[PDB]
RNA sequence: AUAGGUUUGGUCCUAGCCUUUCUAUUAGCUCUUAGUAAGAUUACACAUGCAAGCAUCCCCGUUCCAGUGAGUUCACCCUCUAAAUC
């Protein structure tokens, strides 16, 4: 569900634009996948220690 | 002591207010000293110091029976331009700041309650449209978890967990442990 | 605040930040609600994005702005 | 998002012709002055490329902005001579004139 | 100004006087000052309640969707203010914090209870 | 009371002049000294005389004694009275600019309760004349006779709103600001109307004067300008 | 008093008076116009009186006159894209050259509104800050909030120093 | 503009000397078992993983 | 159907009947006073200003729209019963994106209970005004409202001075608003004051009052002894259009009465103080008669 | 500037200086309470104590904040386009 402010206003701008529907406004969390924070990293990116 | 106290507006409508100022202000004959044409760009804060009047008091502490009150209405006439309806400035009359301030106090609390006519103007409507069929104003339909009762999402409540996953934190966390949290109280303990 | 030529004070040299006890089972309900909540907010920031993308594209290259260019450009021939 | 010159178009006098296809051309705009109210000229110098060498010193021409400065001060391109040096023609009525005068009445063609 | 790395973040400046806070929502460079440069000013907060026993929160929710939409980052107040409204869904630690005072005041009702 | 300051004598009213011989009263008439020199020795008393309702002037008087001149100014003051026009009798008709001799005086029409924003010794003339509001500036040289024969000029020389309305033929229209748009017409011919309207001067080629422009445009920022003062 | 023939042209009223806000395409304004001649007259007016006013109105438009270079006078305008305007102004007074130049190559009076309602919208009302930017300083300046301690003094309860 | 060519020559000198001076990795991730800190820094580790 | 305030034709003629008086809509307002301007002007031109002067007065004189009491707002978003007891004040939230109609702003409050809900109007009105001020309305309601204040304003006649008042600080379809335009045309029924409102905007939504109340009879009385005849008989038609149903329109339809025909029907119908109608009308008539 | 004092045996003109107004620093004398704001003269030299950690090791940060005004048209607009956030 979307939170409930934005819901509200979600819905009535529909009703403002005419649209009657009676859907929930939904949030689609398919293309969010939570990687676990323990999974590795791109070594490649990663820094390294300078010489002193 | 002036017999005018509970009643100020009286000493306006007595034969010695007309003796000592006629028709013209209560201001009109006062005069400020000081070096130079220019005066100070202030007035001296207050004629009376530990209840010792100064040489050359104000129009309003030389006499003790002008009372400033916000029902005196005819005394703030005299301090207001009748013409632009704006307070003078302390100069204009020579009034000192304590007598100035409680002056304008006086004049405000007195346009507040309806007893100083001054300009109102007319103006235009806030909104240009008065409708209140919008979501704003109007009823949201409810969702379906206000309907049922239950919290907007699922992890806003007390889960608990599998006795596997205590057990993998507990050895993760081997000897730096606090106790166990068991569910929490349903509501809010009074 | 200190830059990375000013010494460490003496008087912290032997100073162990010891961790935090940990309750296992808020540890954990902990730990879902953050990733739940990360996973909405996660959602939210993508639409917006993406609105923010369309008034973009429909400031530009948009079907009423178009037509105003068209107009702009008959009244002025 | 054509050109990195700040001026794209400008009108300017041309006051030199001694550099090989290149004319120095001045500009004048109008100033206010803050205390005065009052405009006055302002003149800048622009350098602009002359490939056929066709401009006279004292001749109104047109620039327009390069793409990118060819050199240090070339910034500009003659798009064209709004006015040669005692050869204008009245863009009017399309007459050669000398001043005020026509050299070849309207009325003839 | 250059700033190395960095980003854009909404957060809360603070202003007002010495015993009377007042906090100004700006989305400003997470390098600037607390109270100096910001990029703009999207609300206000008044954490004092006025005479009518209210927390005053005005958001400018359009300009603050427009610079999350731009890869704006938020503090962890803003969250919970956020959550609060209903513009996000409630943060974590609202919760957890919640549930902790339930379970002291639990305790004290016990101790009560005991005595 | 003083004058104009504790040890001056001008500003100091010198009471109604004496019954003339021509058997006049002039009970109603304020005098006010306007200067005292010592002539080397006698004493020349400029002095000015007015009603407060238009009828005013002004003398001079030497004599050994002060009190004698004080005298002679004063009687003779009354002789040569000037009547001056006022707007709605708290005012004058419009601005004007006068230069007498080395001395220039600019005058401007106040609405109501703005007060006497003017040299003193023009405060004490428009006081006796009975002008309540008005503006005014003087350079040049201070001489405070040319001062007051500029002054009695140009307020003598003004043009009244009917003057003009008879002049030109038309209709004089009052525009104000907070009367809105209304037009209040203030002065009508008394001879025929005109049918054809004045010439609508795109840009008149009026003299301005680099002071009111540049006050206008706020580039004023005279410390000693727009000061509080007592009422006037 | 102020110098020279009309001085009123010198003042910001008069040059704000101007209608003309020309659109973004013009670039360059050419006056070529004669000192002599009565079918000029207006031509002449119209550089004494309104070039003023269409500099101050377009800052960034070169504006460029000439003197006695053709029999009789014109105006012309470039354009960005190159395009070029002849404006015959012989026998036509100042405010008539006003008018079609105004009608030809300046913003109509709605995009002037949209643009100014465009400016409206950066001066939030609602924000606060320095005078010079917002119409309040500090939510204290509300009424009904708590005030600022400089004018009132706290409560002793809200203060760290007798909460300490 | 006066060039300020010490910088460049100062920022060149600096980096050859940092890619031919290299830290290597038995130099850089060694560790003292008893103290748990590295020799080349001197840094302790954290408490979690000793 | 009945027609609306707003309808073309009720508005012509409570427009006609309000009248126009240059002088009273353009009163010298005392405020900073600059010096006045004048011009030279023909007849032709003098009478081209009066004309303009005539429509700006028409655009000050439109009357306000007569709108019915809002109702309340109760309606909740949300109840997150976890937040209960976390906080002892609540939070008001206001979206102040600047391109959103006032009545279409998104304003909420989180009780100290966890109930996310709606603000209610006064809410909505005061954080409007906190963050969107209109000068003229304040925060806080005025005292003037207080009723001894308005008795004090009544007495010194300055009706107009609270009606002005009331429109700068309470919107149209609030109940402050309703009650204190009530009050104010109750006093002015009650003491004959009519007079006072002529030539002002409020004048049609006072008489749209008295005929919906059905209380016409003293307005009516005014303007037969002001020989405003032709508002008076407008009046009675608008009195019987709006209740056509009633009464006189039965009585006015069967004897076909016309002008004071009409007027001389409601008395005899539908007048709570017919006999001192009559007796005005009566002493109209007989004064037109000796002029 | 609403101006005023001062040249001469005297008048007028020109012209400077000063007075009246409002600020800031310092000095003399004097000084009760509460709240708030502000606070080395010196880019002269500095005793002493603190001002940068975090974190299952890697990295990240210490390039920020805070300070000063020595030097001084690197600050603003457009074009192009790195690094950084999404
Ligand atoms: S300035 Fe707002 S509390 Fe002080
Ligand atoms: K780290
Ligand atoms: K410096
Ligand atoms: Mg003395
Ligand atoms: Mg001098
Ligand atoms: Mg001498
Ligand atoms: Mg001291
Ligand atoms: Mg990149
Ligand atoms: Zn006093």
């Amino acid at each position: 569900p979307y939170p409930p402010l934005l819901r509200a206003m979600i819905i009535a701008e529909r009703q403002k634009n005419g649209d009657t529907s009676t859907e929930e406004p939904m949030l689609n969390v398919q293309r969010i996948r939570m990687e676990p924070w323990d999974y590795p990293a791109k070594q490649e990116d990663k820094g390294r220690a300078k010489g002193t | 002591i002036s017999p005018y106290k509970d009643e100020p507006w009286k000493y306006l409508e007595s034969e010695e207010y007309q003796e000592r100022y006629g028709s013209r202000p209560v201001w009109a004959d006062y005069r400020r000293n000081h070096k130079g044409g220019v005066p100070p760009q202030r007035t001296r804060k207050t004629c009376i110091r530990r209840n010792k009047v100064v040489g050359n008091p104000c129009p309003i502490c030389r006499d003790h029976k002008l009372h400033v009150d916000f029902r005196n209405v005819k005394l703030l006439e005299q301090f207001v331009c009748a013409h632009t309806g704006i307070i003078f400035y302390a100069p204009y009359t020579g009034v000192c700041v304590k007598q100035h301030k409680r002056l304008t106090q006086a004049i405000q609390k007195a346009r507040d309650h309806g007893l100083l006519i001054y300009h109102i103007p007319q103006v235009e409507p806030r909104d240009l449209d008065f409708s209140t069929s919008h979501g704003a104003v109007s009823a949201t339909p409810p969702a379906p978890t206000l309907v049922s009762g239950d919290p907007w999402y699922p992890w806003y409540n007390w889960k608990q967990p599998p006795e596997r996953e205590l057990s993998r934190l507990r050895r993760l966390y081997q000897g730096h442990l606090q106790e166990e949290s068991g569910p929490p109280p349903e509501s809010m303990p009074k | 605040r200190k830059t990375r030529h000013d010494p460490l004070a003496k008087s912290k040299i032997e100073r162990v930040n010891m961790p935090p006890a940990v309750d296992p089972a808020e540890f954990f309900v902990l730990m879902e609600r953050y990733q739940h909540y990360r996973q909405t907010v996660r959602a939210l920031r993508m639409e917006f994005v993406s609105e923010v993308q369309r008034k973009v594209h429909e400031a530009r290259a948009g079907v009423l702005a178009e037509r105003k260019a068209l107009k702009d450009a008959a009244e002025h021939r | 998002v054509r050109s990195s010159v700040h001026a794209r178009w400008i009108v300017g006098k041309v006051i030199g012709t001694k550099m090989q296809k290149t004319a120095k051309v001045r500009v004048t705009r109008l100033v206010l002055d803050p205390y005065l109210l009052k405009y006055f000229n302002k003149r800048k110098t622009y350098f602009a490329h002359d490939a056929l060498q066709q401009c006279t010193v004292g001749d109104i021409v047109l620039l327009r902005a390069l793409p990118v400065p060819r050199a240090k001060h070339v910034k500009h391109e003659l798009a064209e001579i709004v006015f040669k040096v005692g050869k204008v023609i009245d863009p009017v009525t399309g007459k050669p004139c000398a001043g005020t005068t026509y050299l070849e009445s309207p009325l003839s063609s | 100004k250059a700033y190395r790395g960095g980003h854009l973040t909404i957060r809360l400046a603070l202003g007002g006087c010495t015993n009377r806070p007042f906090y100004r929502i700006v989305a400003a460079h997470n390098k600037c000052p607390r109270d100096g440069r910001f990029v703009e000013q999207l609300g206000s907060y008044d954490p004092l309640p006025n005479s009518h026993g209210e927390k005053l929160v005005a958001l400018n929710l359009d300009r603050i969707r427009h610079w999350i939409g731009c890869g704006a980052h938020l503090s962890k107040p803003m969250e919970k203010l956020l959550g609060l409204a209903g513009f996000f869904p409630l943060h974590p630690m609202m919760i957890t914090n919640a549930e902790r005072l339930r379970r002291k005041r639990a305790r004290e009702v016990l101790l009560a209870s005991q005595k | 009371e003083r004058g104009w300051s504790g040890n001056s004598w001008g500003g100091i009213s010198l009471g109604p002049p004496d019954p003339g011989p021509c058997g006049e009263t002039y009970e109603d008439f304020d005098t006010r000294i306007l200067e005292v020199r010592n002539v080397f020795k006698s004493i020349r008393v400029l002095v000015a005389v007015g009603n407060g309702k238009g009828a005013a002037g002004f003398s001079i008087g030497k004599a050994t004694d002060r009190m004698d001149a004080f005298r002679k100014a004063k009687n003779r003051a009354v002789h040569h009275l000037h009547y001056i026009e006022r707007y709605e009798d708290h005012t004058i008709f419009h601005d004007i600019s006068l230069r007498f001799k080395r001395t220039h005086i600019k005058m401007k029409k106040q609405p109501k309760g703005y007060g006497l924003r003017c040299h003193r010794a023009i405060i004490t003339i428009c006081r006796l004349i009975g002008i309540k509001d008005m503006y005014a500036k003087v350079s040049g040289s201070i001489n405070m006779l040319s001062l007051t024969q500029g002054l009695f000029r140009g307020l003598s020389r003004q043009e009244t709103h009917q003057q003009l309305a008879d002049k030109k033929g038309l209709h004089v229209v009052e525009i104000r600001e907070e009367c809105g748009p209304l037009p209040i017409v203030v002065a009508s011919p008394r001879g025929p109307l005109r049918k054809d309207p004045e010439p609508e001067d795109e840009v008149p080629d009026v003299k301005l004067d680099w002071e009111d422009v540049k006050t206008a445009q706020g580039m004023k920022r005279s410390v000693w300008s727009n000061l509080k003062r007592a009422a006037t | 008093p102020m110098k020279g023939r009309f001085p009123i042209r010198r003042t910001l009223q008069y040059l704000s008076q101007g209608n003309v806000v020309f659109k973004d395409s013009v670039k360059v304004m050419t006056v070529n116009y004669n000192t002599h001649g009565e079918l000029g007259e207006g031509a002449r007016k119209f550089v004494f009186f309104n070039i003023p006013q269409i500099q101050y109105k377009n800052p960034w438009v070169q504006i460029m006159m000439f003197k006695n270079m053709t029999p009789s006078p014109f105006l012309r305008f470039y354009l960005d894209s190159g395009e070029q305007v002849l404006v015959d102004v012989e026998t036509k007074s100042n405010k008539e050259i006003m008018e079609h130049i105004r009608k030809i190559l300046g913003k109509n009076e709605e995009t002037l509104r949209e643009e100014e309602e465009e400016k409206k919208q950066l001066s939030h009302p609602a924000n606060f800050g320095p005078r010079k930017y917002c119409l309040r300083e500090c939510i204290c300046e509300v009424e009904g909030q708590v005030p600022c301690p400089s004018l009132v003094p706290l409560p002793k309860e809200m203060r760290g120093k007798y909460k300490a | 503009v006066r060039p300020r060519l010490i910088a460049e020559l100062a920022r060149r000198v600096r980096a050859l000397r940092e890619q031919l001076n290299r830290p290597r990795d038995s130099q850089l991730y060694a560790v003292d078992y008893e103290t748990l800190t590295r020799p080349f820094s001197g840094r302790r580790l954290p408490v979690r993983a000793w | 159907k009945k027609p609306t305030f707003m309808d073309e034709e009720v508005q012509s003629i409570l427009t006609k009947m309000t009248g126009l008086n240059l002088q009273k809509t353009f009163k010298p307002a005392i405020q900073e006073l600059k010096p006045p301007t004048y011009k030279l002007m023909t007849q032709a031109q003098l009478e081209e200003a009066t004309r303009q002067a005539v429509e700006a007065a028409k655009v000050r004189l439109k009357m306000p729209p007569v709108l019915e009491e809002r109702v309340p707002i109760n309606d909740v978003l949300a109840e997150d019963k976890i937040l209960e007891g976390t906080e002892t004040t609540k939070y008001v939230f206001t979206d102040i994106s600047y391109s959103i109609p006032h009545r279409e702003r998104f304003i909420v409050v989180r009780e100290p209970s966890g109930t996310l809900r709606k603000a209610s109007w006064e809410e909505r009105d005061r954080m409007i005004q906190v963050y969107f001020p209109k000068e003229g309305r304040k925060i806080l309601t005025p005292i003037i409202f207080k009723e001894e204040n308005l008795r004090t304003m009544y007495s010194q006649d300055r009706h107009v001075d609270v009606l002005n008042l009331c429109f700068a600080q309470f919107e149209p379809d609030s109940t402050e608003y309703i009650k204190v335009h009530h009050k104010t045309y109750e006093d002015i029924d009650k003491r004959g004051k009519y007079d006072l409102l002529r030539s002002t905007r409020y004048f049609g939504g006072m008489v749209w009052y008295f005929v919906n109340n059905k209380k016409i009879d003293g307005l009516l009385i005014d303007q037969i002894q002001r020989d405003l005849i032709d508002d008076a008989t407008n009046l009675v038609q608008l009195y019987h259009v709006l209740h056509p149903d009633g009464q006189s329109a039965q009585g006015a339809k069967d004897q076909a009465a016309e002008g004071i025909n009409l007027i001389k029907v409601f008395a005899k119908t539908e007048a709570q103080k017919g006999a001192y109608i009559e007796l005005t009308l009566q002493t109209y008539q007989e004064a037109l008669s000796r002029h």
